[PDB]
RNA sequence: UUAAAGUUGCUGCAGUUAAAAAGCUCGUAGUUGGAUCUUGGGAGCGGCCGUCCCCUGCUCGGCGCCGGCCCGAAGCGUUUACUUUGAAAAAAUUAGAGUGUUCAAAGCAGGCCGCCUGGAUACCGCAGCUAGGAAUAAUGGAAUAGGACCGCGGUUCUAUUUUGUUG
């Protein structure tokens, strides 16, 4: 499942080549995890520590760092692979006509791997971050799902 | 004994001898087999303006129709075992604040407040059903509904009406008249 | 542009350097210092036009070439040297000091003081570094860079340095209850006491500070600077004490004293 | 269809009192037109009114006197500020030392006097005169 | 008035203010509930039900005897259709309408009052989605038309 | 080019006959959407009423006492708009304080016989941060009950002041 490309992917803080005694079972074959918190308030989730993935952009497993901007938003698509696009809509005002403007404009961000249940339509919170490539310079944090969905 | 409440606390005098005397009044009536489940959970002792008094019982919701086709007969034997204390049943309700942002289940809708005063109002007197329901508001900006009975049994409430008024100020604080409407029917 | 800005005119400098409109076209740039462009009063415009001591801008450079005005101690013979907030001025052929404290409005304002309050200078601490093989290190609001300080120096804490050895001799700890010095911003020059600090994660806090007249209002924590250990300062106060009075009761005191001297 | 009960409502009774009539009855009730109704009845623009209180939507009697000029509605409700409030009072009172705004604001809804007095804002419902 | 009409009707019922069992009416819950489900194991639609039950059994409403509405103790059963009656029937009537404009290809009237119903059947449709009654993968068509009854 | 122009009308225009309702209907985007969820008092004050105190809950510690009372805090309570306050928001220009450039446009000076001083204040559309109210408008619960509380039964890793110096 893991390592389908010809560069390994891995971890640069977790040394996974010490030394072993009995060379088998009892006691091993269990890979040390690293992780870290971001703050603001916010929780790691438990699908980021027992999880098995390799993601140098993950926010929680990763080496990016969060600050600056929190904003939130709706999705709207997943096609391309593991950065997702999300919607915002906001209120303008004008001052001539003393009236408002609902206007939208969408922006690309980095989805971490350890939201697997995310579907079409759920708020999202996003923070800013690095910019991690043209397009994409914000990541997922937390994920609060749509209306709805008892079963 | 009889008096069951849904908190543990001890009773006062008035409500522990309504349930005693009515204890007394079902053993001696052929009313005995119809109350083995039907019990009591409160009483108080309010006053009303004038020279008169009056007591009200407090009556679980999923017994409730238990008691309502019994009440017709055991407010006499209440009356013919006092001297004049007239008595009412009520159900009891419980009532929850309405939830704000700055303070869990969805609060069902029967909770409401204005439910509950008007559940009070049309079970406080049970066979003179409400057909008519106005609300004067006076120029000091309070309110004073007016509420229309039933132009059947007028003449075994009409009696009762000042007590009614009485009970419902104390419990609520609502100025209510009440006046009987020969138009309709 | 194609490097470091060189030139500043009249109308680009800022306000409590305070000036006039037409003498000229251009402003006395500062030199580098350890102060910002922005806050810091230049040693020309000082003796230009607060003491009066010279008319023209070659008299000023003929007195740092004099060697007649030391700050902090030493002998600056730089004609735009930068003179900020908290320095101690000494002048040694006639005989004064003085300290820049901002009055009741937002400028620099001349404060007379003796000899003896003109050995010290406080100062408030930026960052605390650990040096190479662990050597904790200072980094001062102006850019003095400190060994080894007590073990209980935290990020907003005010020192206190002696001006001949550079080190510590007490400190004043930063907590809600303490004597209040404003610098920047809009409440500028304004004497209270420090009464709730809020935190905000990822941004700037904001403190809630009290006058003595029961006057509140906050500023950011930036901003911030302790002068005294409860309500007992530890340097001396310009006129007015600090408590930025309304315009009604200036007008009132102004009066009150244009009839009293006829 | 019918989207604002409350400007039908004004309508009507502007109507009716142009007219000349005594009693008249609006159709629909909501918590904001017996408040509207209230403010009005505290000024003394109209006299003393009732609630149909039937199973619907209540029915409003009110009575009726010739106090009253004109009863308007601003639809949308604008948003309105403590020092915008005075261009709204200048073009849209007859003058000022009479008239009043119905404003809603977050401690209720009454004339524009009292939250001068309370120093809050709001959104506009309409005018009497 | 109407949706797809230019009238303007006002003819529906109009329920009393009264809100109690009349002392006439000798029937518990438990026994008009047992007629409801004889009734629909008898396959009707829950609306002639209540016709049924009003004309026969003196009750004024279900919801007035018992204290929730006749299509809830239909589907707390387990007997309740899994379409709508109003759907049902519109997607009967759409039907009838395309089996008639198949014989008759000049019936321009016809025609009109078929993508009067399709439209009316959208509408709904899109209601029915938004109450998550009904799957999203729900379409209508001519074809299934005749497949969906 | 602006006012005049209510002849570009958001405030604030007109469409039977003067300029102007698509031949009619359906229909997506857009705009706008019925009613209803907590109402009422108390101890006071001046001769029925203005202003004011009251109708948010579980791990640490000081206006105070003899493990018991209360208060205060590192940490938490559905989110939006709107409403009010606070921060930051360059100067000049605009309003505007003081001031006999002979007055004034201008300037920031100047006045007392070494001294006293000014060189303010306000606005800065929207968007971003923060704190009081929840009226107004939209979103949500629990209904095929895995609904909310309460004491009881098991599947895994570990807190060392707690099994004499050490396996």
């Amino acid at each position: 499942d893991i390592q389908t490309e010809r560069a390994y992917q891995k971890q640069p803080t977790i040394f996974q080549n010490k030394k072993r005694v009995l060379l088998g079972e009892t006691g091993k074959e269990k890979l040390p995890r690293y992780y870290k918190n971001i703050g603001l308030g916010f929780k790691t989730p438990k699908e980021a520590i027992e999880g098995t993935y390799i993601d140098k952009k993950c926010p929680f497993t990763g080496n990016v760092s969060i600050r600056g901007r929190i904003l939130s938003g709706v999705v709207t698509k997943m096609k391309m692979q593991r950065t997702i696009v999300i919607r915002r809509d906001y209120l303008h005002y004008i001052r001539k006509y003393n009236r408002f403007e609902k206007r939208h404009k969408n922006m690309s961000v980095h989805l971490s791997p350890c939201f697997r249940d995310v579907q079409i339509g759920d708020i999202v919170t996003v923070g800013e971050c690095r910019p991690l490539s043209k397009t994409v310079r914000f990541n997922v944090l937390k994920v609060t799902k749509a209306a709805g969905t008892k079963k | 004994a009889k008096i069951v409440k849904p908190n543990g606390e001890k009773p006062d005098e008035f409500e522990s001898g309504i349930s005693q005397a009515l204890l007394e009044l079902e053993m001696n009536s052929d009313l005995k087999a119809q109350l083995r489940e039907l019990n009591i959970t409160a009483a108080k002792e309010i006053e009303v303006g004038g020279g008169r008094k009056a007591i009200i019982i407090f009556v679980p919701v999923p017994q409730l129709k238990s008691f309502q086709k019994i009440q017709v007969r055991l407010v006499r034997e209440l009356e013919k075992k006092f001297s004049g204390k007239h008595v009412v049943f009520i159900a009891q309700r419980r009532i929850l604040p309405k939830p704000t942002r700055k303070s869990k289940q969805k609060r069902p809708r029967s909770r409401t407040l204005t439910a509950v005063h008007d559940a009070i109002l049309e079970d406080l007197v049970f066979p003179s059903e409400i057909v008519g329901k106005r609300i004067r508001v006076k120029l000091d900006g309070s309110r004073l509904i007016k509420v229309h009975l039933d132009k059947a049994q007028q003449n075994n409430v009409e009696h009762k009406v000042e007590t009614f008024s009485g009970v419902y100020k104390k419990l609520t604080g609502k100025d209510v008249n009440f006046e009987f409407p020969e138009f309709q029917l | 542009a194609r490097g470091p800005k060189k030139h500043l005119k009249r109308v680009a400098a800022p306000k409590h350097w305070m000036l006039d409109k037409l003498t000229g076209v251009f402003a006395p740039r500062p030199s580098t210092g350890p102060h910002k462009l922005r806050e810091c009063l230049p040693l020309i415009i000082f003796l230009r036009n607060r003491l009066k001591y010279a008319l023209t801008g070659d008299e000023v450079k003929k007195i740092c070439m004099q060697r007649f005005i030391k700050i902090d101690g030493k002998v600056r013979t730089d004609i735009t040297y930068p003179a900020g907030f908290m320095d101690v001025i000494s002048i040694d052929k006639t005989g004064e000091n003085f300290r820049l404290i901002y009055d009741t409005k937002g400028r620099f304002a001349v404060h007379r003081i003796t000899p003896e309050e003109a050995k010290y200078k406080l100062c408030k601490v930026r960052k605390i570094f650990v040096g190479t093989k662990g050597i904790p290190h200072l980094v001062t609001h102006d850019a003095r860079t400190i060994r080894y300080p007590d073990p209980l120096i935290k990020v907003n804490d005010t020192i206190q340095i002696d001006l001949e050895t550079g080190k510590i001799t007490d400190f004043i700890k930063f907590d809600t209850g303490n004597l209040c010095m404003v610098t920047g911003g809009a409440n500028l020059g304004r004497i209270g006491v420090i009464t709730n600090r809020e935190r905000h994660p990822g941004s700037f806090d904001v403190v809630h500070v009290k006058d003595a007249n029961g006057n509140s209002f906050a500023t950011r924590l930036s901003n911030i600077f302790v002068i005294g250990k409860g309500n007992k300062p530890w340097i001396s106060l310009p006129r007015g004490k600090g408590i930025r009075l309304t315009i009604a009761e200036e007008r009132d005191k102004r009066l009150a004293a244009k009839q009293s001297s006829g | 269809v019918r989207m604002n009960v409350l400007a039908d409502a004004l309508k009507s009774i502007n109507n009716a009192e142009k007219r000349g009539k005594r009693q008249v009855l609006i159709r629909p009730c909501s918590k904001v037109i017996v408040r509207f109704l209230t403010v009005m009845m505290k000024h003394g623009y109209i006299g003393e009114f009732e609630i149909i209180d039937d199973h619907r939507a209540g029915k409003i009697v009110v009575n009726l006197t010739g106090r009253l000029n004109k009863c308007g509605v601003i639809s949308p409700r604008f948003d309105v500020q403590l020092k915008d409030l005075e261009k709204w009072q200048n073009n849209l009172l007859p003058s000022r030392q009479f008239g009043f705004i119905v404003l809603t604001t977050s401690a209720g809804i009454m004339d524009h006097e009292e939250a001068r007095r309370k120093h809050t804002g709001g959104k506009i419902l309409g005018f009497f005169f | 008035g109407r949706m797809h009409a230019p009238g303007k009707g006002l003819s529906q019922s109009a329920l009393p203010y009264r809100r109690s069992v009349p002392t006439w009416l000798k029937l518990t819950s438990d026994d008009v509930k047992e007629q409801i489900y004889k009734l629909a194991k008898k396959g009707l639609t829950p609306s002639q039900i209540g016709v049924i039950l009003r004309d026969s059994h003196g009750v004024a409403q279900v919801r007035f005897v018992t204290g929730n509405k006749i299509l809830r103790i239909l589907k707390s059963k387990g007997l309740a259709p899994d379409l709508p009656e109003d759907l049902y029937h519109l997607i009967k009537k759409a039907v009838a309408v395309r089996k008639h404009l198949e014989r008759n290809r000049k019936d321009k009237d016809a025609k009109f009052r078929l993508i009067l119903i399709e439209s009316r059947i959208h509408r709904l449709a899109r209601y029915y989605k938004t109450k998550r009654v009904l799957p999203p993968n729900w379409k209508y068509e001519s074809s299934t038309a005749s497949a969906l009854v």
